[PDB]
C-alpha cells in the first residue's frame, strides 16, 4: 500500500474488479492547448497550421511575396503567481521568422533582387497553467469545450411542413468549417432546389449549369437510358428485364413469338425471372406508348442540319414521326418510374428558365447580390470564390472525413475545396433518399456532434487575426517601396493580439473559474457547452437537442446538467471519455475474443460503437474471463436486449463509465431518482470549504482522484524523505536514484496560505506530512482548501435523526443543534478585497493621507501615518480603511449655512473626503495590504515599508533556497568523497568552498567536483543576477490605468458561522434552510445521553425518492459504530494484537469485495497510526452502481453492536420522555452551500436613484430597491388596494417632489402622500414627442 | 484630385467621427503616438512606457 494510503484505508464495498484506472481528469484541456502550441512539423495543428494557412502572401502584382519560416514562444515576463498579484495576463510573446522575397518583373523570375529575413513580433498568446486554466487580467479563467455540428454533409427531412399535404420533404446541407453553406431541398411538387447562403430558392439544376453541364450531360448523369429502335415495324424497344419492377402492363409484351405478360395485369416477379431466363432483348412497343416519355439527348435533322426535338422534352406521335423521317433509327428516353426513379431532375430542368452557363452565373449573381447589375467577370469570380477558393472555403480534415463517410467514398482525406464530384454525389444521394434507398441522419447523434476545445478555438481566432494582417500586408506590398521594406516594418501586432486577447477574455465560452471547491474547479474544466460561436441559443434551442440520446452512454453524463434555461445544452464529460483525433467522443471497452473477456481496451466512438454488440459491466465473469449467465444483457444498434455469450463483441470497462465525476461521488446513486441525483450533483459543486476538512465516512472511492487531479493539493514531484515541514513550506530531500546527476536533489513546495478565490473563499494549504518521514512520487504533501489527507471533503458528517420536530423541519427546513455551532465545524473563512484608487481630477490629484476632515482621532486610531490600515486591525462596518481626500471646489450653500459659518466662524475645508471604508454589515481582520504606484510618483511611507519587507523576505527566501540546495550538494560531495579518499582534519575544517580548484584521485569524485566548481561559477552568477532580477521586479513601477496615481488593495477576512437561513444540503439532492440553532439540552438524545446534531424531516424522502440518503445514513451509523469500537480499544490502551484482530475483522467483511487488505504486513506502528486515524469512524467506499447491499450494511451494523434495523429509541430532550416509536439515526454527510443569508439579506429605506428614469437603483453598498413587477401590480389591483399601488408607483419610486416631500412628512410624524406624476411617464412623453408625434395632456 | 480628396476625407474623419470632438492638430499628435508606439512595440517586444515614448517623439512626458 501507498504511504498516504497506509495511514487511512477506506473500506471498499466494490465487487467488480477495476481494470482501467481513471484517466487524468483534465487531459482534455491540457492536450488541446498543447496541440495549439507545440510545433507540428507535418500534420498541421495550431500555430503552424494557421501560419501555413495564411502565408505566403503574394503581392497583388507578383513582384514580391511575404514568406513564413518558423515561430518561437518567448519566456513569459512574470510567472503565474506574479500575474495573480499584479493583475496582468499570463502570456508569452510570439516571435515569427519571416522572409520578404522581391522578384524583378523584367526578368521572368529574377528571384534574387532582394532577400530580407527578420524575426518579427506578432501578438502575445496566453499560456495554460499546469491545471488547465488561464490567468487573464489577474483572474483565473477557464474556456470550456464546445459541442457543435461537425462539418460535412447532413441529409435531413422535415415531416409535415405543409401539414395539409402531410408529405415529408427532404433536404441536404453542406456545412463547411469556414465558408458558405449549400442547401439542396425538395418542394411539395417534387422539385429540386438550391438555397445558397439561405438566399432565395433556385432550381437546383441551375448550379449544374454553372459547372459546365449541358442538359444532355445532366440527364446522362442523373437518369438511366431507354433505347428505342425503329426496327422497320412499330418502335422495337431494347428491354432490360430488371427495370420491370412494380409496373402495370398497358400493352401486351411479346418476344420470340411468345407472349409473356398478359395485358391488363400487374407485372409479377415470376414474370421477371421468366424474362431473365428467356434472355429477352427486344420487345415491340406501340406508338401510343411513347406520347408520355421524354427524349434524353438533343436530336438534330442530320439530313439538313437543323434541330428537331429539344433535350428533356416529351415525345409525341408527331415528334416521333419527324424523328423517324430524319434517318434517326436509335432513340434515347429517360426511365422515370413513380416508385424507384422519379422524374426529379427532369422536372427541375423543365422549370429552370436558364439555358446556358452565363445565364446561370448571372442568376447566381442576382440572387447573391440583388440590385447590382452583373457582368461576366464579376459573376465568374463570385461563383468561383463561393466554394472553389481555398481562402473563402474550408471543409477541414474532419469535414472532408464526415463528407466521405456520408458519401460511402473510400478515401478519408481529400481537399477543402468543393469539387464537381462532391456536389454531384450530394445531389445523387439526396435523390436516392427521396426515392427510398438510404435514410436521413439525426443531428443529436454524438457521431455528428464534435468537440472544439480551447486549442482549436484559439487557433481559429489566431487565424482570423492573421487574415486581418494579410489584408494590410497585401495593400503595402502592392503599392509601397520594395528595397527599403523589412518584414518587421509591414506587420502590426495590434490586429493579431486584439483577436486572441478578445477570445481569452471576452468570449462566451471563456469564463471565470468556479473555485468554490476542488470538485467545482475540476468539473468546470470538463464542461461541454453547446453555445457561443457556431453553437445554439438557449431560447432557439429545440427539444431534441436537450433530451438524452442513446449514444451519450459513456461519453456525456446523463445526470449532471443545469436545471434552468440551460437544461440540456450544457452538460459534463463522462468519466472515461476522450476525444478522437477528429473531436468525436469515445469510450473504452474491453475486447471479447472467444467468450473470454480480454484485458486489452479499445476506445470506440459513437459510430463504430453502433454496429458492435456491447455487454454490460454488471455481467458476472469467471477466473478465465468467460461470462457465467448464458444470455448476457447487452446493447447494440442503440437498443438493449439479451444475447448469447459467444454473440458478444465488447464489454464495458467499469460501472462508473456512464456517469460524470460529480455524480460518481454520490454514494448509492442507483437508489435515488435521477431528478434528485441531478440536483445532488449540481449542489455538490457549491459546497463552501469549511474551517476543518473532514473525510466522508461513506464515499465512492473517487474522492482521491478528484482531489489529486485538481492541483488544489501539493503532490510530490519525486520520492524522498521529508527534510523540513513548516506551516508554509515543505522541503523534501529526494532519494538517491531519483536524483539527476548535476542537481542538488531538494524539492521545495511553497504552500499558498490564505488567499482569495474567485468566489471570496479561502484557498489555504496545510502540510499533512511529518518531519523526517518517507514520501514517494505522487504522495499528497499538503491538503487543499477542501481535502483531508488526500481525499476530497466538501462537507462534514454529523448525527442526523429522521423525525419531525415541533415544526422546525417543516418543508425542507433543518433543525441543527448548538453543539454544531460551538464546535465551529461549519464555520467558513471568506477573504474579501477592497480597493481605493487615487485619481487625477480636474480639481487636482487626489491624496491618500491620514488627515481627514470632519473625522476625529477615534476613526483615525487604526490608520498609520500614511493613511492605510495596519495589518491585523480588526475592523467593522464603517471603519476607515485608507484615508483618501479629493480636492473640492466652491460648494453653493444656502443663506442659512452662510449665517451658521459666519456666526461660529467655521468655514469648511476645500478638500472633500472619499476615504475607503468597510462596507456596512461587514466585520473582519485586515490580513494584507497591497500598494501600487505608477513609475514616476514618489512612494509614500507605507509603500516603502511594504516594499522593504517584501524585498527582505524575498532575499531571505532565495538565500534559504540556495543554502539548502548547496548544503545537500555538499552532502553529495562528502558522500562521493568517502569513496576514493576519506579525509577527516583537512577536509572538514576547510570552508566548503575549498574544492573550487583542489583535486583528488581522478574518478567520478573529481569529475563531480569540477562539475560543482562550474556550478559555483554560474550559480553565484545565478544567485546575484536573478536576485537582482527579483529586486528590480519588486521595485519596478506598475502599468496602472491612465489617470491612476496609486491603488491600495485591502484584504479583509471574515469568519462566517452557521445561522438560521444558511442553506445546507447533502449529496442526494436534499436541500434545506437551517431554521433554528437548537440548544444542546433540547436535542433528542439516545439512550446513552448522546444527542443528535441535526434533525431532518422524514416526509422529505417518500415523494422525492432519494432513498440513498436513508441507506447512506444507515451505512454512516455503521461506519461510526466501528470507530467507536476502535475508540474504546485505544482509550482502554489495549494491545496492538487486539486492534489488529478487530480492524482486520472489520475490513474483510463484504460478500466478495474486490479489496483485500492484510494487516500482517503492517508494522505495529503502522497499525497504531491507522487506528488513530480510524477512531473518528471507519471510512467506507461504495462505488456508484456497484454499491454495498443491505446484507453487508447489516453485517457491519452487527459488527459494531448496533441495531441491525438501523433505527433506535430516542428520548425527547425537553420533556425527557421516550419518542413512541423508533427513530432512524445515523451519520449523514452535509455540505454548507454558497447561499449564506449574510449575502442574500438586503434592505433599503432610501439611497441612490438612477439617472434617466429617476427610480431606485443603488448597488455599491445599499443595493437597488425590490422590483415591483407587473404581476405584483396585478395582485394589488386584485385586492382592490388602490392607495398601496399609488404610493408604490409615485412616491416610493419616481415622483421626485413626492418622494422627498413624503420623507419629510414621515419624519414629521404625518403619514400622508402628495403624489404627482412619475418621472418615467413624462420621460415617455418626451420620447414620443421626439418621434414627431404630438402627445399631450388635455388639461381642465 | 488625389491630393485634395485625401485632404477632405482625412480632415472630415477628424472633424466628425468622434463624440467628444478632438481638434485636428491633437488628432495628428495622437496618430503620431500610435505610429511610434507600433514601431517601438515591434522593436522592443513590449509596449513602450511613456518615458521612452516621450524620448522618441521628442516632447515632454
Amino acid at each position: 500500500y501507498s504511504y498516504t494510503e497506509k495511514k487511512r484505508i477506506r473500506k471498499d464495498f466494490g465487487k467488480r474488479p477495476q481494470v482501467l484506472d481513471v484517466p487524468y481528469l483534465l487531459s482534455i484541456q491540457l492536450d488541446s492547448f498543447q496541440k495549439f502550441i507545440e510545433q507540428d512539423p507535418e500534420g498541421q495543428y495550431g500555430l503552424e497550421a494557421a501560419f501555413r494557412s495564411v502565408f505566403p502572401i503574394q503581392s497583388y502584382s507578383g513582384n514580391s511575396e511575404l514568406q513564413y519560416v518558423s515561430y518561437r514562444l518567448g519566456e513569459p515576463v512574470f510567472d503565474v503567481q506574479e500575474c495573480q498579484i499584479r493583475g496582468v495576463t499570463y502570456s508569452a510573446p510570439l516571435r515569427v521568422k519571416l522572409r520578404l522575397v522581391i522578384y524583378e518583373r523584367e526578368a521572368p523570375e529574377g528571384t534574387v533582387k532582394d532577400i530580407k529575413e527578420q524575426e518579427v513580433y506578432m501578438g502575445e498568446i496566453p499560456l495554460m497553467t499546469d491545471n488547465g486554466t488561464f490567468v487573464i487580467n489577474g483572474t483565473e479563467r477557464v474556456i470550456v469545450s464546445q459541442l457543435h455540428r461537425s462539418p460535412g454533409v447532413f441529409f435531413d427531412s422535415d415531416k409535415g411542413k405543409t401539414h395539409s399535404s402531410g408529405k415529408v420533404l427532404y433536404n441536404a446541407r453542406i456545412i463547411p468549417y469556414r465558408g458558405s453553406w449549400l442547401d439542396f431541398e425538395f418542394d411539395p411538387k417534387d422539385n429540386l432546389f438550391v438555397r445558397i447562403d439561405r438566399r432565395r430558392k433556385l432550381p437546383a439544376t441551375i448550379i449544374l449549369r454553372a459547372l459546365n453541364y449541358t442538359t444532355e450531360q445532366i440527364l446522362d448523369l442523373f437518369f438511366e437510358k431507354v433505347i428505342f429502335e425503329i426496327r422497320d415495324n412499330k418502335l422495337q424497344m431494347e428491354l432490360v428485364p430488371e427495370r420491370l419492377r412494380g409496373e402495370t402492363a398497358s400493352f401486351d409484351i411479346e418476344a420470340n413469338g411468345k407472349v409473356y405478360v398478359e395485358k391488363g395485369r400487374r407485372i409479377t416477379a415470376r414474370h421477371i425471372r421468366q424474362l431473365e431466363k428467356d434472355d429477352v432483348k427486344l420487345i415491340e412497343v406501340p406508338v401510343e406508348y411513347i406520347a408520355g416519355k421524354v427524349v434524353a439527348k438533343d436530336y438534330i435533322d442530320e439530313s439538313t442540319g437543323e434541330l428537331i426535338c429539344a433535350a428533356n422534352m416529351e415525345l409525341s406521335l408527331d415528334l416521333l414521326a419527324k424523328l423517324s423521317q430524319s434517318g434517326h433509327k436509335r432513340i434515347e428516353t429517360l426511365f422515370t418510374n413513380d416508385l424507384d426513379h422519379g422524374p426529379y431532375i427532369s422536372e427541375t430542368l423543365r422549370v429552370d428558365p436558364t439555358n446556358d452557363r452565363l445565364s446561370a452565373l448571372v442568376e447566381i449573381y442576382r440572387m447573391m447580390r440583388p440590385g447590382e447589375p452583373p457582368t461576366r467577370e464579376a459573376a465568374e469570380s463570385l461563383f468561383e470564390n463561393l466554394f472553389f477558393s481555398e481562402d473563402r472555403y474550408d471543409l477541414s480534415a474532419v469535414g472532408r472525413m464526415k463528407f466521405n463517410r456520408s458519401l460511402l467514398r473510400e478515401e478519408i482525406e481529400g481537399s477543402g475545396i468543393l469539387s464537381k464530384d462532391d456536389i454531384i454525389d450530394v445531389m445523387k444521394k439526396l435523390i436516392d433518399i427521396r426515392n427510398g434507398k438510404g435514410e436521413v441522419d439525426d443531428i443529436d447523434h454524438l457521431g455528428n456532434r464534435r468537440i472544439r476545445s480551447v486549442g482549436e478555438m484559439a487557433e481559429n481566432q489566431f487565424r482570423v487575426g492573421l487574415v486581418r494582417v494579410e489584408r494590410a500586408v497585401k495593400e503595402r506590398l502592392s503599392l509601397g517601396d520594395l528595397d527599403t521594406l523589412m518584414p518587421q516594418d509591414m506587420i502590426n501586432a495590434k490586429p493579431i493580439s486584439a483577436a486572441v486577447k478578445e477570445f481569452f477574455g471576452s468570449s462566451q465560452l471563456s469564463q471565470f473559474m468556479d473555485q468554490n471547491n476542488p470538485l467545482s474547479e475540476i468539473t468546470h474544466k470538463r464542461r461541454i457547452s453547446a453555445l457561443g460561436p457556431g453553437g445554439l441559443t438557449r431560447e432557439r434551442a429545440g427539444f431534441e437537442v436537450r433530451d438524452v440520446h442513446p449514444t451519450h452512454y459513456g461519453r456525456v453524463c446523463p445526470i449532471e446538467t443545469p436545471e434552468g434555461p440551460n437544461i440540456g445544452l450544457i452538460n459534463s464529460l463522462s468519466v472515461y471519455a476522450q476525444t478522437n483525433e477528429y473531436g468525436f467522443l469515445e469510450t473504452p471497452y474491453r475486447k471479447v475474443t472467444d467468450g473470454v473477456v480480454t484485458d486489452e481496451i479499445h476506445y470506440l466512438s459513437a459510430i463504430e460503437e453502433g454496429n458492435y454488440v456491447i455487454a454490460q459491466a454488471n455481467s458476472n465473469l469467471d477466473e478465465e474471463g468467460h461470462f457465467v449467465e448464458d444470455l448476457v444483457t447487452c446493447r447494440s444498434k442503440g437498443e438493449s436486449s439479451l444475447f448469447s455469450r459467444d454473440q458478444v463483441d465488447y464489454m464495458d470497462v467499469s460501472t462508473q463509465q456512464v456517469v460524470s465525476v460529480g455524480a460518481s461521488l454520490i454514494p448509492f446513486l442507483e437508489h435515488d431518482d435521477a431528478n434528485r441525483a441531478l440536483m445532488g450533483a449540481n449542489m455538490q459543486r457549491q459546497a463552501v470549504p469549511t474551517l476543518r476538512a473532514d473525510k466522508p465516512l461513506v464515499g465512492t472511492g473517487m474522492e482521491r482522484a478528484v482531489a489529486v487531479d485538481s492541483g488544489v493539493t501539493a503532490v510530490a514531484k519525486r520520492g524522498g524523505v521529508v527534510q523540513y515541514v513548516d506551516a508554509s513550506r515543505i522541503v523534501i530531500k529526494v532519494n538517491e536514484d531519483e536524483m539527476y546527476p548535476g542537481e542538488a536533489g531538494i524539492d521545495i513546495y511553497n504552500l499558498t496560505k490564505y488567499t482569495r478565490s474567485n468566489q471570496n473563499t479561502c484557498i489555504n494549504q496545510m502540510p499533512c506530512v511529518s518531519l523526517g518521514e518517507p514520501v514517494e512520487r505522487g504522495d499528497v504533501l499538503a491538503d487543499g482548501p477542501s481535502t483531508d489527507l488526500g481525499e476530497l471533503a466538501l462537507g462534514q458528517n454529523m448525527r442526523v435523526a429522521f423525525m419531525p420536530w415541533n415544526g422546525y423541519n417543516f418543508e425542507d427546513s433543518i433543525l441543527v443543534s448548538e453543539r454544531v455551532v460551538q464546535e465551529d465545524r461549519f464555520t467558513t473563512i471568506h477573504i474579501q478585497e477592497l480597493a481605493c484608487v487615487s485619481r487625477d481630477t480636474k480639481l487636482g490629484p487626489e491624496e491618500i493621507t491620514a488627515d481627514i476632515p470632519n473625522v476625529g482621532e477615534a476613526a483615525l486610531s487604526k490608520l498609520d501615518e500614511s493613511g492605510i490600515v495596519y495589518i491585523g486591525a480588526e475592523v467593522t462596518g464603517g471603519d476607515i480603511l485608507v484615508g483618501k481626500v479629493t480636492p473640492k471646489g466652491e460648494t453653493q450653500l444656502t443663506p442659512e449655512e452662510k449665517l451658521l459659518r459666519a456666526i461660529f466662524g467655521e468655514k469648511a475645508s476645500d478638500v472633500k473626503d472619499s476615504s475607503l471604508r468597510v462596507p456596512n454589515g461587514v466585520s473582519g481582520t485586515v490580513i494584507d495590504v497591497q500598494v501600487f504606484t505608477r513609475d514616476g510618483v514618489e512612494k509614500d511611507k507605507r509603500a516603502l515599508e511594504i516594499e522593504e519587507m517584501q524585498l527582505k523576505q524575498a532575499k531571505k527566501d532565495l538565500s534559504e533556497e540556495l543554502q539548502i540546495l548547496e548544503a545537500g550538494l555538499f552532502s553529495r560531495i562528502r558522500a562521493v568523497l568517502v569513496a576514493g579518499g576519506v579525509e577527516a582534519e583537512k577536509l572538514d575544517k576547510l570552508p566548503r568552498d575549498r574544492w573550487l580548484e583542489l583535486g583528488l584521485t581522478d574518478e567520478e569524485k573529481q569529475n563531480q567536483l569540477e562539475q560543482l566548481a562550474e556550478q559555483y561559477d554560474e550559480l553565484k552568477h545565478e544567485f546575484e543576477k536573478k536576485l537582482e532580477a527579483k529586486r528590480r521586479k519588486i521595485t519596478q513601477g506598475d502599468d496602472l490605468a491612465p489617470g491612476v496615481l496609486k491603488i491600495v488593495k485591502v484584504y479583509l477576512a471574515v469568519k462566517r458561522r452557521i445561522q438560521p437561513g444558511d442553506k445546507m444540503a447533502g449529496r442526494h439532492g436534499n436541500k434545506g434552510v437551517i431554521s433554528k440553532i437548537n440548544p444542546i439540552e433540547d436535542m433528542p438524545y439516545d439512550e446513552n445521553g448522546t444527542p443528535v446534531d441535526i434533525v431532518l424531516n422524514p416526509l422529505g424522502v417518500p415523494s422525492r425518492m432519494n432513498i440513498g440518503q436513508i441507506l447512506e445514513t444507515h451505512l454512516g451509523m455503521a461506519a461510526k459504530g466501528i470507530g467507536d469500537k476502535i475508540n474504546a480499544m485505544l482509550k482502554q490502551q489495549q494491545e496492538v494484537a487486539k486492534l489488529r484482530e478487530f480492524i482486520q475483522r472489520a475490513y474483510d467483511l463484504g460478500a466478495d469485495v474486490r479489496q483485500k487488505v492484510d494487516l500482517s504486513t503492517f508494522s505495529d506502528e503502522e497499525v497504531m497510526r491507522l487506528a488513530e486515524n480510524l477512531r473518528k469512524g471507519m471510512p467506507i467506499a461504495t462505488p456508484v452502481f456497484d454499491g454495498a447491499k443491505e446484507a453487508e450494511i447489516k453485517e457491519l451494523l452487527k459488527l459494531g453492536d448496533l441495531p441491525t434495523s438501523g433505527q433506535i429509541r430516542l428520548y425527547d430532550g425537553r420533556t425527557g420522555e421516550q419518542f413512541e416509536r423508533p427513530v432512524t439515526v445515523g451519520y449523514m454527510y452535509m455540505l454548507k452551500l454558497n447561499h449564506l443569508v449574510d449575502d442574500k439579506m438586503h434592505a433599503r429605506s432610501t439611497g441612490s436613484y438612477s439617472l434617466v428614469t429617476q427610480q431606485p437603483l443603488g448597488g455599491k453598498a445599499q443595493f437597488g430597491g425590490q422590483r415591483f413587477g407587473e404581476m405584483e401590480v396585478w395582485a394589488l389591483e386584485a385586492y382592490g388596494a388602490a392607495y398601496t399601488l399609488q404610493e408604490m408607483l409615485t412616491v416610493k419610486s419616481d415622483d421626485v417632489n413626492g418622494r422627498t416631500k413624503m420623507y419629510k412628512n414621515i419624519v414629521d410624524g404625518n403619514h400622508q402622500m402628495e403624489p404627482g406624476m412619475p418621472e418615467s411617464f413624462n420621460v415617455l412623453l418626451k420620447e414620443i414627442r421626439s418621434l414627431g408625434i404630438n402627445i399631450e395632456l388635455e388639461d381642465e | 484630385a488625389t491630393w485634395w480628396i485625401r485632404q477632405a476625407i482625412t480632415r472630415s474623419i477628424a472633424d466628425q467621427a468622434r463624440t467628444i470632438r478632438i481638434p485636428v492638430h491633437m488628432i495628428e499628435t495622437i496618430n503620431k503616438l500610435n505610429r511610434i508606439s507600433r514601431q517601438m512595440l515591434q522593436e522592443m517586444g513590449r509596449e513602450p512606457t511613456p518615458e521612452e515614448l516621450a524620448e522618441r517623439m521628442l516632447m515632454p512626458e
